């Protein structure tokens, strides 16, 4: 895998250059802290986005838990919160690192396949990922609400800054766009 | 490629383990220690010609036997690729220390590197030598912060132990 | 046991490798985020007795029925044994914040709590919730600094999550 | 494995007690940097460091490289070789953990009855560490001689206390001392 | 793997018939002392060789080892030289069993597909083929010149004949053209 | 297909090697050794209808019970197959002495047989008969050199082991 | 100890086979091809000592620098080293000859040679001109019969080949 | 493994010294004929050499075919006759290398052990190698009896000396005790 620097100097060996422009990479370091924090709001409320967004899939779409859903029988259900967390496990390792690579090679890389082999259905999986995407995005920024909190509610209590850390918030929702389009 | 991050992420992956206490630790170390680091590689990016020029002319003052025919210095080609490999190592340490592991100089350098000088019967110890002047001639503060001249210094002995 | 410097042993051991530079970069991560973690350990030594407790009421006040006949917190020895449990998790998160990484409550606590809580009928959701009301209940500074709740907190949804 | 601040929550958990005793710990801490500065110390200088001992083991016993000596042929001073480094290596890692327990289970234990089976002989093994030992204590200090440098001296620039980190130094000394006792 | 003999017994087989012809096989014999030469003129030689071709397909072609070169960086350029030899080793073994299926069935068979799954350029590798291919010629009749040898000329020392083995030239020759084909 | 040849070249790649000294040392061993066996080789390739015409008579004639009814031997399709069976170890004892290596008998006959004879209840001792009456039958000058018989004589007894 | 036998048996052995044609034609041709290499095998046990010599003499001449203060033969220990160092290849490559394989100088010689020199910082160059004066040296018939010669010379490109 | 010249090349090792008696070795290569010969008779021979071993230890110790005893059921007699086989492969092997060493590595090591915790019988055991002994010593010397063939007798035809090959025999029959050596 690589990270955000190491990304920075396959660019450089390509032209076999001195890595020069360090103003980029600087900002990295400048907002390196609040990395951590982004990583801390997910790793550290995972079960609860996991378990939530996998029944909201279902609760949008009760044919999953039906005779012949993809949710049915209980080894289904179970099976379909396990990838939820597995995906999720690898879009944090990403948001990590600052690159995408390590989610594209060990996670993504022939899951289109793997779905069609077993008849996973795209629509509910894709669902499934956006509301991940979207409570990710309210616990990086530490702004969860009460009314999707079903009781569990949880905040960082990391230093607030005007913006809540919008660049990351989009940098993490580009990872999960990217497994959305990887099965396209 | 080796990092901290990479590093500790392969041990998550390996784990099944969402990042945890230490691996979030293990980061902040990135953060404190990049200061000297990426000033050791943005004076080595501004000057890394004539690091790399003292460094190959070091190495050929103390082997001229080289410049003889027939050996590994005595035509302008080879002479080109002598000063050029020596740039290259010098390159490749400003890569790890923009990354803060070992890794472009493990996969770019020293991978293959012991193949390569055998099969083209290149001596090693003219490479050792110029590496050896580099890790010797930098002193602080005159050429950078003490910290920042570890962290390179720390690099041209990992490439010398490669080698040796 | 699960910490910075062993996890970046472990992989230099995997690799036949010395320690190089990534692997002291992580190290200094301990040194600097040390403070944080290790106020937090000092705080929990000083006060484990009263903040088990507390968040022991917590789950009973969240589940009276736990102390209906038959249930789990029913008798004077399930009682003590429920509040000694909850200072059990709250030991090896001091254990934790000490060593830097989740090692002691990966080892002590989580292996086999699900096969032990099954065998004896023991519902999980008050352990949750002792967990819960102790992972909201601080406040900083008055309890410690931000960055040694940060600490604390993060611990106890590691401990939540391997129960949910 | 352990390191310094595990190795005191086994202790405590022998009681089951919280870790009280903040001291000895934030001493480690204090002391870090300098650690950090030993290991560099040794590992930056490790081929010169090996193949000095098995030279300078070799020199006072040069029936090694004779007939039937021990490192005699080629493959026997290649394995001899590899092996200083590899106990040089898990030395390394404990004076980096602070804890001898790396060495002890993934290097010493076993390895008398492996070389007595191998009839790798015991006292040049106890003189190659020897040797690596004080090495070590003088890279750490930061006071090799020239006269043992072989024209390879390396000097680390480490910031200088009048102790010259003896502590460490004992530290790293003790790891030696392990691997001879358990050899002898 | 066949061998001279056991293509022709492999071709009877086909049906089911005893091989007739001694004549072809006594020839074989007739000529073994000098095959035997031909295989220690190649395998005498095989690193001088191999090194020299590949830095005559690199000299002619200085792509290889600049940005984006697929003999750089270093890991590049030792698994280019790694295969050559590879490449070298089948041929001889061809030239001793006297066919091709050694090369073809564990060197040749899916390696054109390899090289295009890697990127490896198939006009350099044939260049490198190519040159190995009329150095084996001159080692085989003994005639290497001076001004190819970069002062590492050998002599075989074989008995002379007018011909210098023409047939054992022409068959190695259709052994590297084989190679040749195949990764083309 | 076992040979000198394909024997020492299979060892030399096992091991990345290119061939060596003992390799070619083992194939003067065939220049030596080629002109008794392809000597035999080239009386079976005249005679081998004869040859085996014999030996099938010899193993009915020891076992005539494979004449009858509901015997492998009773019909004249089976009577056809027992002789052509006869000529086909003949003819792979041919081609054996023409490789110089036991890989033609070794994959065309000896493979399968065993499981072939027991499936359609063919007993194995006839096939021993017909090829001890060969191996029992060839002297020297008169059929062949010393050393050609030699050569027939140790694959006959090979492919008799094999039945044994 | 790879020679011809070795490598039969040990094929023949991993196929659970007996010794069978294919091993008995090897083994002859050591019969034929031993006297080339044991004559080779007798002068070179009866004037090692001056072979050696001149061959180490000729890679000093190569390279006077290695006389020079702080190189590889510069002092006398480091003198005697080298000359007994270039004899222990002879009687290496006397030892193969004797076998007729190369296994003597494989696992006394090669294996682990490049380590032993890499860590010592001890050049390549040299070996390979002692070996390549000594492999340019013999002629026929003054020293050996051609193929006497063709033996000694395979060797010494064995070893070439194995420091190249 | 070793053979007859290898071992001669160990011996002179131990004094780092060139092998100088051509000699012996010498005598080994004049002797390679009939050593191929020797070699022939027991591999050609081999079924029935086993066969009747076997049962010939049985004809004398009828314990071995009754309940309790080795050779019962079925499945022993079979791991017996296979025993038996393997011994005498190995036999061959070291005739054909000159040498006892890969009868010793392969064959002869923990064999008494493996047989002493499995329960076969040692008399019994030696009664077989004993029998082959005689069987390979009659072959080699192609005086097999029609009273011991039992309708299979072979002859060898291989050119006739007074002495049979008395050495070969003895160094047979030196191989054969080693492996009853070995079960002691
Ligand atoms: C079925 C009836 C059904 C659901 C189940 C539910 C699913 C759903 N959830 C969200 C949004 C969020 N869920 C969040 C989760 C949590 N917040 C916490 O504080 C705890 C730790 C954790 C577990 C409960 C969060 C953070 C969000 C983000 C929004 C917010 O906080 O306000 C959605 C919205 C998804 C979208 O925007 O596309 C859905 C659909 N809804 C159901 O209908
Ligand atoms: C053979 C005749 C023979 C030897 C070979 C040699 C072995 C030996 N070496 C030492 C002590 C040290 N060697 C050191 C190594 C190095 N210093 C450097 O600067 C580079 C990087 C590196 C490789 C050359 C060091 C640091 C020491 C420590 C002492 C010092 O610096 O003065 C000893 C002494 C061991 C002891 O003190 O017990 C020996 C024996 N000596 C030989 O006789
Ligand atoms: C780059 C400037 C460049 C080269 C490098 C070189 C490559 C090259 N080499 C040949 C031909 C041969 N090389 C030979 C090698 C050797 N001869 C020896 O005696 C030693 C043991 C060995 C290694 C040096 C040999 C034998 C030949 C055959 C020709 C001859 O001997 O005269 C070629 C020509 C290939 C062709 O004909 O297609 C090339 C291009 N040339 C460079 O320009
Ligand atoms: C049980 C009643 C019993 C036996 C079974 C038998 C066992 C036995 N066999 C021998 C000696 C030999 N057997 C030989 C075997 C063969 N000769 C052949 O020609 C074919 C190919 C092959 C298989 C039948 C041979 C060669 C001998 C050697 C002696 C000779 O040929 O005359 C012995 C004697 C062993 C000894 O001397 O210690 C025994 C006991 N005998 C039984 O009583
Ligand atoms: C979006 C992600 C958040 C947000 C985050 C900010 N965090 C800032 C500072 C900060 N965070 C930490 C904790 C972090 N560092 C570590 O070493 C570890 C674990 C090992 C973690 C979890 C630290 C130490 C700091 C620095 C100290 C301090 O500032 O108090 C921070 C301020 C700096 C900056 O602007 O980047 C921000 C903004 N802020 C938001 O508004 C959303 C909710
Ligand atoms: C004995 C080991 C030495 C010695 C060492 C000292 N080092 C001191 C400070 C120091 N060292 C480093 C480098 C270290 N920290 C890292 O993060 C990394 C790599 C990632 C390394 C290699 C740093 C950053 C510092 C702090 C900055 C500074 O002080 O300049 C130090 C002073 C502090 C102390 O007293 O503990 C000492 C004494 N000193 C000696 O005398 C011997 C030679
Ligand atoms: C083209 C290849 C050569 C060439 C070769 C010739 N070699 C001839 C004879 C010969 N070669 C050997 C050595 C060979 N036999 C072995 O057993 C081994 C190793 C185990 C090797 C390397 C021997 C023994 C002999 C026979 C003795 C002799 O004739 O001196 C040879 C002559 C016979 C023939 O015409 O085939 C030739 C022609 N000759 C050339 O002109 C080019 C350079
Ligand atoms: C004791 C073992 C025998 C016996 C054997 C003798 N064999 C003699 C010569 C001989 N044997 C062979 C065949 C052998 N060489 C091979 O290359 C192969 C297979 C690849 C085999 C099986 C040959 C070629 C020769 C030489 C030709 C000949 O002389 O006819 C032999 C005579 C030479 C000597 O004294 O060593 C003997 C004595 N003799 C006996 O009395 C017992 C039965
Ligand atoms: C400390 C005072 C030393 C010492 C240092 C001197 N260095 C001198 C020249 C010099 N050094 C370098 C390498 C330096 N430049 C870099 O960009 C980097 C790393 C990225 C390093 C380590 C260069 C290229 C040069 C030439 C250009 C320049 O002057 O900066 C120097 C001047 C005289 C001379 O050339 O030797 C000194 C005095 N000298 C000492 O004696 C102590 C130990
Ligand atoms: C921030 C001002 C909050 C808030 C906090 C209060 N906490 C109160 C009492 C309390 N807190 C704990 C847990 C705390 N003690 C520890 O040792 C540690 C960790 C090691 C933690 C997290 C305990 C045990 C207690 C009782 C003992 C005490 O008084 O310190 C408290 C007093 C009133 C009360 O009990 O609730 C407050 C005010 N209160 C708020 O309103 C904001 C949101
Ligand atoms: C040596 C004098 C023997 C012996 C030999 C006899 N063989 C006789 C006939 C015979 N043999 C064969 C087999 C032979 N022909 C081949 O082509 C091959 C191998 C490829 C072999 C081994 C055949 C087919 C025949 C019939 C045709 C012919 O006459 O050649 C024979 C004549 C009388 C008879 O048929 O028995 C003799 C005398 N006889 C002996 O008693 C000693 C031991
Ligand atoms: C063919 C006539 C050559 C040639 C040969 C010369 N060699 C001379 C001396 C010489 N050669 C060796 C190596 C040789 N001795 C051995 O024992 C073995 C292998 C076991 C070999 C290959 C030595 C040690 C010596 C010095 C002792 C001696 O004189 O025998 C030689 C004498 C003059 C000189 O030293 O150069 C000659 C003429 N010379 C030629 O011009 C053609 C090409
Ligand atoms: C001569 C061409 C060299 C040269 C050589 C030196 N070799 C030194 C030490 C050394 N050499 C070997 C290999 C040797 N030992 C064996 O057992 C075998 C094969 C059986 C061989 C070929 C070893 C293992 C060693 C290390 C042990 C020892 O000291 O004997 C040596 C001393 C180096 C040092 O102590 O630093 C030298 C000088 N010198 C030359 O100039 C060329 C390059
Ligand atoms: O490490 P990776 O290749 O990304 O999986
Ligand atoms: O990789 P290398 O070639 O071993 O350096
Ligand atoms: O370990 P667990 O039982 O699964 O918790
Ligand atoms: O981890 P460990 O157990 O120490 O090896
Ligand atoms: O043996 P192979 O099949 O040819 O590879
Ligand atoms: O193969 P087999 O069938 O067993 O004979
Ligand atoms: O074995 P080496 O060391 O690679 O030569
Ligand atoms: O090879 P070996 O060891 O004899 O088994
Ligand atoms: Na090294
Ligand atoms: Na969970
Ligand atoms: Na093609
Ligand atoms: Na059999
Ligand atoms: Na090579």
């Amino acid at each position: 895998m690589l990270d955000a620097f190491s990304r920075a100097v396959v660019q450089a060996d390509a032209s076999t250059s001195v890595v020069a422009d360090m103003g980029a990479l600087k900002q990295f370091i400048a907002e390196g802290n609040r990395r951590l924090d982004a990583v801390n709001a997910i790793a550290s409320n995972a079960s609860c986005m996991v378990s939530d967004a996998v029944a909201g899939m279902i609760c949008e779409n009760q044919g999953l838990i039906q005779a012949g859903g993809n949710c049915y029988p209980n080894r289904r259900m179970a099976a379909c919160l396990r990838d939820a967390e597995i995906i999720l496990r690898y879009v944090t390792y990403a948001l990590l690192a600052g690159d995408a690579s390590v989610l594209d090679d060990r996670c993504l890389n022939g899951l289109k396949e793997t779905y069609a082999a077993l008849g996973v259905p795209t629509t509910s999986t894709v669902r499934a990922v956006q509301i991940m995407k979207a409570q990710a995005a309210a616990h990086i920024k530490d702004t969860p609400s009460e009314a999707r909190a079903g009781g569990k509610l949880r905040k960082m209590g990391s230093p607030v800054v005007e913006d809540r850390c919008a660049s990351l918030v989009a940098e993490a929702s580009s990872y999960f766009d990217r497994v959305i389009s990887a099965l396209s | 490629m080796k990092s901290v991050v990479t590093t500790v992420i392969a041990a998550a992956d390996a784990a099944g383990r969402f990042p945890s206490s230490s691996d979030l630790e293990s980061v902040q170390g990135s953060i404190q220690r990049s200061a000297a680091r990426l000033e050791a590689a943005e004076k080595l990016a501004g000057n890394i010609d004539a690091v790399a020029q003292e460094a190959y002319n070091a190495c050929i003052q103390k082997y001229p036997y080289l410049n003889n025919s027939g050996e590994a210095n005595s035509t302008d080609t080879f002479k080109a690729k002598c000063l050029r490999d020596v740039k290259h190592y010098m390159r490749l340490i400003q890569y790890s220390l923009v990354v803060g592991g070992t890794g472009p100089l493990d996969e770019w350098g020293i991978a293959g590197q012991r193949e390569v000088y055998r099969a083209l019967g290149l001596p090693t110890a003219p490479y050792v030598e110029a590496l050896s002047f580099a890790r010797n001639r930098g002193c602080a503060p005159r050429d950078m912060s003490a910290q920042a001249l570890t962290e390179y210094n720390a690099l041209l002995d990992y490439a010398i132990n490669s080698l040796s």
